């Protein structure tokens, strides 16, 4: 921010944005994925108690 | 966090941001089943009696 | 907690309050 | 004034084989107990190195510059001198003056018409007779003036110092490094990191050195340097819980 | 408010909802930089015994110090500063190269020819400037001690030359200049003018004929790594209190408190394992220092039915309430709530909370 | 289309276009990771019965 | 006539037709350049309003005229919104601007306090202090005309 | 390889870039959106 004027600014932080939001839906997607593994075993261990 | 984590403390980022709309209040929802779900598995295991 | 947004947050169950669930389901089958 | 030296026999020179050395800091930054890979100029792990002997003896030739080079050299009496840094060394560019003496660490950079024996006739110094014109100087760098040993001292190699040569961008970076040893010949079994000395913002080019030892004939006490050549490698530094790098390993070497 | 807006809707639901995430803004700037020392001097530039003269101008480098600007310019005995390639406010913000300085004396009437794009004698014979000048001009008079009673005949300027020469030409050249026709040959003759005709400085001349001392700072532009810039100002040190500190041209926001650890004498950052910064070091005062950027959470407002009641609470999660009052008290490992107050009776949970706190709307 | 000519509009355009696959992208993502929990219990019904 | 930079019209145009084919197609303007829509489709178009702002400025000045550019014209006495959307016409004017005693009825801001807002109008005068000294009255060191 | 050749008044070269306007280019001389190639121009009027 503080070397590029504000003209094109934006065209170099958008870059940043649009890497960083699929860095961000990345991670959550696994989270899903994950989650999904951990209830199956705690469905099963609720059947074994 | 919403816009800490990619424009922390900066407005002018937080301009940008706002244009791609829900992504934002989509993602904390998405964050929020996963962690009502975790206490739904330790409360089916153990509170059997 | 973290620097950037990241927050941990503890579970609704102390570790000292599932000792109490598992001393009790231990203790009735006895 | 000069006079040529050309009373020395041509030998072929010996390879060694540097077991870890070439490890430097690569920027001023502290990290506590983390193991941290990057990417920079190094000194490859076993790599074949040149063995110069001085005694009798005076080997004074035009070797190569590229990527940098890293030079070691274990002294006594302090025999070594300094450096001369350049692309055509004839005053017509600007060519790196690196002397070292009892006094003080002299640096210049103009167009020295450098002959073909650069050297000082010393124990004091009585002949600088390393460089001619001095028309078109650019920078000048002086430290603070000390003494320094100029005492033959005789024995085994007691001090063994190590120098990194690199330049990046126009800047000139040298880190310096000495370590007490005692061997015969080659280098000691053992880990060490050398410290950043200096940076230069000289903003010359260069493509080869030089180094720097009634008229005729003179008997010089036996020293030895190794001089290297460093290419891009990729090395992973571990560092320590008080700021010193500990070990390091090198990526390329083996499978393992 | 906030639940009513961020649900859409009119009807809220029984729950704890998340909302309005918190920060802690910062109070002001604080910037830190050594004692700047390497400061070149000026003061032998400007009061030298003996200028050189416009014919043949003195040519000196100014290398590897800090051209401090504002004595420059503060000071009342120059009698004028006309500096055309930048502003003059800013000379000592942009870091340069290299700055070569011109020295001359010089009369009041030709001061006109010093400005680029000008036509006159000495902005034709000997000093040229381009099209796109970017070097800094000072002036100033210096009668009193460069005029003299007698006429101060050493100083020389160009009377005939043979061409315009281009910017930034000096020439030695004094031989007779060919105005005529015919050759010249020996030391005079028929159309053999001397190139070069003195000075005379009296204290009886006026404004314009009276000897001006112009001195032009030119440089050259980022074909090496800047080295020449004027001093970079350090303000007070201030800790405890988050700040938008700015140490060495790094800037960041967090508070600034004393660090026990032990760098190197050469080593200047401190990380940490996931690569950010957490250590820095005074460039005055060396000690180590450890940052923390303030602190920051969000809201969790906990609602009964809205056709029950209104009432609402505040859970801030995971935040300390020492420092709650920037957006009933009660502290858990949660956080701090407040608007709600605690009991010893233990009832069934009906809105979880964390760490085994549970809500209700009971007497 | 109607404000500028061929070329202009069709950098504007690419930009729309990329945003809206990641649209449907992360809505057929999450209809896949919903549609798994859903016959995890269409099973657990199947073997009630 | 047209105003000093400092002195800049701003014109409603409004209620009318606006045939811009005559425009676009004279060679009399001599660089046209727009940004916010195609310069053929104007004939298109219907806008709630319209501002015309003429001046006259130097000829090798124009790069400065471009919004969100940085310079003394972009800084001191015209400063372009970033959002901008119209279009620029220039053309050479020299027989009916210059004359050989000197047109210096054509005043430009040379100094200010600092930067302008978008579209600023400003008709001030008053002497600015360059130095740290304070400076009153109507002239004195370093108070130059602005 | 394909070569166009005519003589244009200099203060008018700009007009032949493709995606440009002005008369030439809208009922003269034009180029296609995706014109592949260069343009070329240099003073005559020593001779023309």
């Amino acid at each position: 921010l503080s070397r590029l004027d504000k003209v094109e600014a934006e065209v170099q932080i958008d870059r940043l944005i649009t890497g960083r939001l699929q860095s961000l839906q990345t991670y959550v997607t696994q989270q899903l994925i994950r989650a999904a593994e951990i209830r199956a075993s705690a469905n099963l261990a609720a059947t074994k108690m | 966090d919403c816009t800490m984590y990619i424009c922390g403390d900066s407005t002018e980022c937080s301009n940008l941001l706002l244009q791609y709309g829900s992504f934002c209040t989509q993602l904390n929802r998405a964050l929020t089943g996963i962690a009502v779900e975790q206490d739904k598995n330790t409360q089916e295991v153990f509170a059997q009696v | 907690q973290k620097f950037n947004g990241l927050n941990v947050l503890p579970p609704l169950l102390t570790d000292e309050m599932i000792a109490q669930y598992t001393s009790a389901l231990l203790a009735g089958t006895i | 004034q000069c006079v040529n030296f050309t009373t020395r026999t041509q030998l072929p020179p010996a390879y060694t084989n540097s077991f870890t050395r070439g490890v430097y800091y690569p920027d001023k930054v502290f990290r506590s107990s983390v193991l941290h890979s990057t990417q920079d100029l190094f000194l490859p792990f076993f790599s074949n190195v040149t063995w110069f002997h001085a005694i009798k003896r005076f080997d004074n030739p035009v070797l190569p510059f590229n990527d940098g080079v890293y030079f070691a050299s274990t002294e006594k009496s302090n025999i070594i001198r300094g450096w001369i840094f350049g692309t055509t060394l004839d005053s017509k560019t600007q060519s790196l003056l690196i002397v070292n003496n009892a006094t003080n660490v002299v640096i210049k950079v103009c167009e020295f018409q450098f002959f073909n024996d650069p050297f000082l006739g010393v124990w004091m110094e009585s002949e600088f007779r390393v460089y001619s014109s001095a028309n078109n100087c650019t920078f000048e760098y002086v430290s603070q003036p000390f003494l320094m040993d100029l005492e033959g001292k005789q024995g085994n190699f007691k001090n063994l110092s190590e120098f990194v040569f690199k330049n990046i961008d126009g800047y000139f970076k040298i880190y310096s490094k000495h370590t007490p040893i005692n061997l015969v010949r080659g280098l000691p079994q053992g880990f060490s990191a050398l410290e950043p000395l200096v940076d230069l913002p000289i903003g010359i080019n260069i493509t080869r050195f030089q180094t720097l030892l009634s008229s005729s004939g003179w008997t010089a006490g036996a020293a030895a340097y190794y001089v290297g050549y460093l290419q891009p490698r990729t090395f992973l530094l571990k560092y320590n819980e008080n700021g010193t790098i500990t070990d390091a390993v090198d990526c390329a070497l083996d499978p393992l | 408010s906030e639940t009513k807006c961020t649900l859409k809707s009119f009807t809220v639901e029984k729950g704890i909802y998340q909302t309005s995430n918190f920060r802690v803004q910062p109070t002001e700037s604080i910037v830190r930089f050594p004692n700047i020392t390497n400061l070149c001097p000026f003061g032998e530039v400007f009061n030298a015994t003996r200028f050189a003269s416009v014919y043949a101008w003195n040519r000196k480098r100014i290398s590897n110090c800090v051209a401090d600007y504002s004595v420059l310019y503060n000071s009342a005995s120059f009698s004028t500063f006309k500096c055309y390639g930048v502003s003059p406010t800013k000379l000592n913000d942009l870091c340069f190269t290299n700055v070569y300085a011109d020295s001359f004396v010089i009369r009041g009437d030709e001061v006109r020819q010093i400005a680029p794009g000008q036509t006159g004698k000495i902005a034709d014979y000997n000093y040229k400037l381009p099209d796109d000048f970017t070097g800094c001009v000072i002036a100033w008079n210096s009668n009193n001690l460069d005029s003299k009673v007698g006429g101060n005949h050493n100083y020389l300027y160009r009377l005939f030359r043979k061409s315009n020469l281009k910017p930034f030409e000096r020439d030695i050249s004094t031989e007779i200049y060919q105005a005529g026709s015919t050759p010249c040959n020996g030391v005079k003759g028929f159309n053999c003018y001397f190139p070069l005709q003195s000075y005379g400085f009296q204290p009886t001349y006026g404004v314009g004929y009276q000897p001006y001392r112009v001195v032009v700072l030119s440089f050259e532009l980022l074909h090496a790594p800047a080295t020449v810039c004027g001093p970079k100002k350090s303000t007070n040190l201030v800790k405890n209190k988050c700040v938008n500190f700015n140490f060495n041209g790094l800037t960041g926001t967090g508070v600034l408190t004393e660090s026990n650890k032990k760098f190197l004498p050469f080593q200047q950052f401190g990380r940490d394992i996931a690569d950010t910064t957490d250590a820095v070091r005074d460039p005055q005062t060396l000690e180590i220092l450890d940052i923390t950027p303030c602190s920051f959470g969000g809201v969790s407002v906990i609602t009964p039915g809205t056709n029950t009641s209104n009432q609402v609470a505040v859970l801030y999660q995971g935040v300390n309430c020492t420092e709650v009052p920037v957006a009933n008290v009660f502290q858990t490992r949660a956080g701090c709530l407040i608007g709600a107050e605690y009991v010893n009776n233990s009832y069934e949970c009906d809105i979880p909370i964390g760490a085994g706190i549970c809500a209700s709307y009971q007497t």
